[PDB]
């Protein structure tokens, strides 16, 4: 037993060293987990911190159900931790961790109903600017925050959880944009809406890829250059297009020559000063 | 240099259907307007509200 | 859950558990293991005996039961402990002992099951402990009914090298796994059998 509090230190401490930047610890945290943790965790550097306390719970799934009731027990400062904490990462480990509190069911209904975080979850959602990453955990969040509720008899936050009917408008946009995977995690939301909550309320396509292509036919749109004064001119303004990149075409011997329209400003510029 | 811009579509066909374009600029109707001129076999200066008339009447023609 | 299912665990308590360094943390995931095993089915049922330097003892005779299970194998394994048979002072454990009590009981539960209809079961060994010359008869006559009686043995050599108990296996067509990393018992416990 001795040996325990060693090998396990040991990867506590490479987690500890390459904590900051990127994602190192979600494998490392894993096997710390198996090996009042929740109370000494909440000393160390929250990054990864969150890590091995979004794994544990997971982890968890006679001796057990005593480990589910001690997590049970400080479940609040894991929780009074997510807020406080609160980049995309650090999100998506705000919410991950939370998710999984919330399907060990040691998470207080009440408590939550009234919290930051649940503001947090639809926040991302409906704002168009978040990324597929941010979104799918965000989701996740949700659907499990509503699984956790299995009565809505007594549970406020079967409430808040109704903050899902505002991802419709964002729902509209994702779809106006192809974002498939925008629109799958909305229909999740609803689902398991629905969900908890359902009693209480009441050769051929050889053709196709030609026809495809018949959509995409090319031309650009464009400035012309012409009656250029001399040479030096062209040359000039002919080499700041092209380390811009946008010449479409250019002929010395005309004095002429040819940007597409996103860097007709450039040129503009350049040719009032120099 | 910088004397003249115009915004135009330069488009850049082959020297194949280039001159059937010039043809489609001539020996029309309300047409004639759409060509600038021929920068190059391949380019051509052309259109702008033209280059939808254009590419459409190519597809329609064989 | 048709077929009733005995799982005899059978664990070896030998001190080489000190060079483990935890003893709790396996008994704590070996609670976990039988609490799912338990849960998988209504017809599963589970025994635990101790095989020890000195003789084997058992610390438990259904899901149910479970509370009852772990309170059971903490407080007999705490008992076990004692001073005898310490460290190294003793590298072998009496396992062909805790195979007899296992075959006595799976033979009871048998004929029971047999009024009713047939019983599967197999039995696992958690092997922490080394092999002798002078437990060779002995092991292998309890290994050799097992395998007549169509019992798989199972093992888990968390360390050492008990070469009886992989001829065990091979033997009665069951499992042999030698543990690369012992934290890993719990994944090994479901996975590996």
């Amino acid at each position: 037993p001795g040996v325990l509090d060693r090998l396990y230190g040991h990867p506590a401490t490479c987690l500890a060293v390459f904590r900051e930047l990127p994602s190192l610890a979600k494998n490392w945290v894993m096997r710390m987990l198996f090996l009042k943790k929740e109370f000494s965790k909440a000393q160390e550097e929250s990054t990864g911190l969150l890590s091995g306390l979004r794994i544990w719970h997971t982890q968890l799934l006679n001796l057990r159900i005593a480990l589910l009731g001690g997590g049970k027990a400080w479940s609040d400062d894991t929780s009074q931790l997510g807020p406080d904490k609160h980049v995309l990462h650090f999100m998506v480990g705000s919410p991950s961790a939370a998710v999984s509190q919330d399907l060990a069911q040691l998470l207080s209904q009440a408590g939550l109903m009234k919290s930051t975080e649940p503001g947090e979850p639809p926040c991302i959602t409906s704002a168009g600017f978040q990324f597929l990453l941010l979104d799918t955990p965000a989701q996740l969040w949700y659907f499990m925050l509503q699984y956790l509720q299995t009565a809505q008899s007594r549970g406020m936050d079967l409430v808040e959880i109704l903050s899902f009917l505002f991802q419709l408008s964002f729902s509209t946009l994702g779809k106006d944009y192809s974002v498939e995977g925008m629109s799958d995690s909305l229909l999740n939301f609803l689902q398991h809406l629905r969900e908890f909550g359902l009693v209480f309320q009441r050769t051929d396509q050889i053709r196709l890829w030609e026809l495809e292509r018949d959509r995409l036919r090319f031309t650009e749109g464009v400035l012309y250059n012409q009656f250029l004064s001399q040479v030096d001119f062209e040359l000039l303004l002919a080499h700041a297009r092209e380390l811009g990149v946008l010449v479409f075409e250019n002929s010395a011997k005309r004095l002429m020559v040819v940007t597409p329209a996103g860097h007709s400003d450039v040129k503009r510029f350049w040719k009032r000063q120099k | 240099m910088v004397n003249v811009l115009k915004g135009v579509l330069i488009e850049c066909d082959p020297a194949m259907k280039q001159f059937l374009l010039y043809l489609d600029e001539s020996n029309a109707l309300g047409k004639k307007f759409i060509i600038q001129d021929i920068d190059d076999t391949h380019v051509f200066v052309i259109a702008e509200l033209v280059n939808v008339l254009q590419e459409r009447v190519g597809e329609l023609m064989d | 859950e048709d077929e009733l299912n005995l799982l005899v665990i059978v664990v070896d308590a030998n001190p080489i558990w000190w060079g483990k360094q935890t003893l709790s943390k396996c008994i704590d995931a070996v609670m976990v293991l039988g609490n799912s095993h338990l849960f998988m089915n209504r017809s599963n049922k589970l025994a635990v005996i101790a095989s020890h330097i000195q003789e084997s003892r058992f610390l438990y005779p259904k899901y149910e039961l479970l509370t009852s299970a772990n309170e059971v194998i903490v407080e007999e394994i705490k008992d076990l402990m004692t001073k005898s048979d310490i460290k190294g002072q003793h590298t072998e454990t009496l396992l062909a002992g805790s195979l007899a009590k296992a075959l006595c009981y799976i033979h009871r539960m048998n004929k029971e099951v047999k009024d009713n209809q047939e019983m599967k079961s197999r039995i696992l060994v958690i092997k922490a402990a080394e092999d002798s010359a002078l437990q060779y008869m002995n092991f292998m006559n309890v290994i050799f009914a097992a395998q007549k009686q169509n019992i798989l043995i199972d093992a888990c050599v968390l360390d050492s090298d008990s070469g009886l108990l992989q001829q065990a296996c091979d033997i009665t067509g069951g499992l042999y796994l030698k543990v690369p990393q012992m934290p890993s018992l719990l994944q090994y416990l479901l996975w590996v059998f």
